[PDB]
């Protein structure tokens, strides 16, 4: 069910600037009007970050996942190592009901899409592990950030009305948490999920590293301002 | 006092003698609701098991499964667990279990565990030495033998090798037993491995049918994800107490707090990293914890010469929780104070106290 195309998806690999975005709660712990100083794996502020307008990408230490999506043609993504039977494969999609997580080594194509008249992407799901239904996570902004640490993997998210022409607005925005899977795999690559129908997709990605921020908790315990500690002399 | 400043006779002064800290009364836990309890009713209660050299296998993991419902049931003629005591079984757990549901004869029972050898151990299953979980068995004499032949029931009784730990055999081979090879028809030297099951209704006992089911927990590096529940009880306020809720401990008194949680926090701490607020798992409600009553004590006394009649004080101290009678008690700024009266009279300072005020003898 799954054929390459004709025309190769090059989508222009450009660079923008991050500014200061991928900001997210680094723990479950209320804290009112108070400056904390936490070292941990962030997004370095002012980074330049890469843009696309879909090849297999790295994972690395952590993903910034960035959509200035309209109606909502982003479905899902892939993870693994081997990306085949051979190695355990993620697959995470959100459809028009609800969102489906498995963990099975599944039997991708070369160029896997999610096909309209459900999952035929994959050839093969054998060895099933995990499986998970929840609800679906979807002119808006979507930022999401993907972590993998000691077999867990942590999914945070953020929605925003955003009415901004082209890059990431000049504005400050916590990520909360979202979703924690107690599994335990290696992934090392993985890929976008798209629904184009048989008859011009931007996204925005970045990487973490390991870091020392500041963060402000107002009265009510949001965080409101952050501030890197590895950059200019005065904000350090 | 006299202890304290090792003397026979004491100056008339104050002196500091000893602390004071309010006992912790009982213990309370809380734990969540519970939920995703593990499915055990479509397996031991299921209608078809499978033949001992097809043995079905069954996949338990992510939900909670309560031992003792089944360790008190008494349907269950042998229960069997090895490799951890089975009242414990509800505490610890592993990261994943294997059920392997089968029928046998009843005197084929023995066969199935751990450094045991026969046909059945042999030629249809076969459990390691180092075999860690459970077996339970159960007559199903009224159930699975049949009044006209319960020869849906095989069993494999040839094979040239035995049969790898937790290995299954599905494979219908012509056997040859000799050296004669046979063309698919069984001959001299050539039987069906499988033979089917004789069981009746009245056939006698130990040739019944028994519905045997092995549970093996394996604890692979991923996290466990199955075992019993965790036993929570009911709450208490305004007493000083100690709790371990949802695996964080502390002692304290427990109130009710006005402070607004974001929807997904579980405790709050202040500065220095104290915890000050929780969230119970069952109400989801924000309390407030307060560390209860605690402070030094101290002894106002005119002097061994004058008198010997002396009055306490409890430093930092609300008159509330002194213990105890003694005389009139005085409730001041700087704690409680026992053994002496208040006057509304002022007169010069002997033995200073605190706060602006202090007492002398007269009584104190
Ligand atoms: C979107 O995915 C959900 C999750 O798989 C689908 O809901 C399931 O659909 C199957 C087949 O129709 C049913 O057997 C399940 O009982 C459904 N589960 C739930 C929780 O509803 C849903 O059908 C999918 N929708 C589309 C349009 O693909
Ligand atoms: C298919 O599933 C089986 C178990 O369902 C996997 O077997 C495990 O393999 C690992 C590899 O070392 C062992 O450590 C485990 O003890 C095995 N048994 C388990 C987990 O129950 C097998 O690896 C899976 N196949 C693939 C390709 O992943
Ligand atoms: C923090 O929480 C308080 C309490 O909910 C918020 O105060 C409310 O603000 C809204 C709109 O600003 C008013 O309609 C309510 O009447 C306020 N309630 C109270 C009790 O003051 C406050 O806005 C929140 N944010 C900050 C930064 O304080
Ligand atoms: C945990 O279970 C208790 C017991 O049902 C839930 O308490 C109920 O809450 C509803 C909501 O108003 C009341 O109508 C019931 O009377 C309560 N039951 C009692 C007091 O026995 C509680 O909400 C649950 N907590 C969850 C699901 O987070
Ligand atoms: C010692 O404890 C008592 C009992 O809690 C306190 O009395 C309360 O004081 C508050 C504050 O004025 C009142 O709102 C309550 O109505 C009082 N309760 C009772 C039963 O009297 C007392 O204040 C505490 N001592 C000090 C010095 O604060
Ligand atoms: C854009 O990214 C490149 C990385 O190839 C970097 O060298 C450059 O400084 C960036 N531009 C900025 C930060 O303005
Ligand atoms: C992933 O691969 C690395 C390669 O060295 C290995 O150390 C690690 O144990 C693997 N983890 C999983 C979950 O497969
Ligand atoms: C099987 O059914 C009986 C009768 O209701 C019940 O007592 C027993 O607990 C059930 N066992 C399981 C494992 O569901
Ligand atoms: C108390 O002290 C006086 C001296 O001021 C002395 O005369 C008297 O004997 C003392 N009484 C005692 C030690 O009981
Ligand atoms: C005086 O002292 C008495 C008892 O010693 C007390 O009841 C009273 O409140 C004090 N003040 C006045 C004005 O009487």
């Amino acid at each position: 069910q799954c054929v390459n195309l004709r025309t190769r998806t090059q989508l222009p690999p450009a660079y923008t600037n991050s500014f200061t975005r991928g900001v997210y709660y680094p723990d479950k712990v209320f804290r009112s009007s108070v400056l904390h100083s936490t070292q941990d794996l962030f997004l370095p502020f002012f980074s330049n970050v890469t843009w696309f307008h879909n090849p297999v990408l790295p994972f690395n230490d952590g993903v910034y996942f960035a959509s200035t999506e309209k109606s909502n043609i982003i479905r899902g993504w892939i993870f693994g190592t081997t990306l085949d039977s051979k190695t355990q494969s993620l697959l995470i999609v959100n459809n028009a009901t609800n969102v489906v997580i498995k963990v099975c080594e599944f039997q991708f194509c070369n160029d896997p899409f999610l096909d309209v008249y459900e999952s035929g992407v994959y050839s093969s799901a054998n060895n099933c592990t995990f499986e998970y239904v929840s609800q679906p996570f979807l002119k808006n902004l979507r930022e999401f950030v993907f972590k993998n640490i000691d077999g867990y993997f942590k999914i945070y998210s953020k929605h925003t009305p955003i009415n901004l022409v082209r890059d990431l607005p000049q504005g400050f925005s916590a990520l909360e948490p979202l979703v924690d899977l107690p599994i335990g795999i290696n992934i090392t690559r993985f890929q976008t999920l798209l629904a184009l129908h048989r008859s011009a997709a931007a996204y925005y990605v970045g990487y973490l590293q390991p870091r020392t921020f500041l963060l402000k908790y107002n009265e009510n315990g949001t965080i409101t301002d952050a501030v890197d500690c590895a950059l200019d002399p005065l904000s350090e | 006092t006299k202890c304290t400043l090792k003397s026979f006779t004491v100056e008339k002064g104050i002196y500091q003698t000893s602390n004071f800290r309010v006992q912790p009364t009982e213990s309370i836990v809380r734990f969540p609701n519970i939920t995703n309890l593990c499915p055990f009713g479509e397996v031991f209660n299921a209608t078809r098991f499978a033949s001992v050299y097809a043995w079905n296998r069954k996949r338990i993991s992510n939900c909670v499964a309560d031992y003792s419902v089944l360790y008190n049931s008494a349907s269950f003629s042998t229960f069997k667990c090895y490799g951890v005591s089975p009242t414990k079984l509800n505490d610890l757990c592993f990261t994943n279990v294997y059920a392997d549901s089968f029928v046998i004869r009843g005197d084929e029972v023995r066969q199935i565990a751990p450094g045991q050898t026969g046909k059945i151990a042999d030629y249809n299953y076969k459990l390691p030495d180092d075999f860690t979980g459970c077996v339970i068995a159960w007559n199903s004499n009224n159930l699975d033998s049949k009044v006209g032949g319960n020869y849906n029931y095989r069993y494999r009784l040839f094979r040239k090798s035995n049969l790898k730990p937790f290995e299954r055999d599905i494979s219908t081979e012509i056997y040859q037993a000799g050296s004669k090879p046979c063309n698919g028809v069984e001959g001299f030297n050539c039987y069906f491995p499988l033979q089917s099951y004789g069981f009746q209704p009245t056939n006698g006992v130990g040739y019944q049918p028994y519905r045997v089911v092995v549970l093996s927990f394996e604890l692979l590096h991923a996290p466990a994800t199955v075992c019993g529940p965790k036993k929570s009880t009911n709450l208490v306020k305004n007493k000083c107490v100690n709790f371990n809720f949802n695996g964080l401990t502390g002692t304290g008194v427990l109130t009710e707090s006005n402070k607004k949680f974001l929807p997904f926090q579980q405790f709050g701490r202040d500065i220095a990293d104290t915890t000050d607020a929780v969230r119970d798992p069952q109400t989801l409600e924000i309390l407030d914890i307060t560390p209860c009553s605690f402070g030094g004590v101290s002894v106002i006394t005119p002097g061994t010469n004058t008198s010997n009649q002396v009055a306490v004080l409890y430093q930092g101290v609300n008159c509330t929780e002194v213990p105890s009678t003694g005389s009139n008690v005085f409730q001041t700024r700087a704690g409680c104070l026992i053994g002496a009266e208040h006057v509304n009279n002022s007169y010069e300072c002997d033995i200073p106290i605190g706060a602006g005020i202090c007492a002398s003898y007269q009584s104190i």
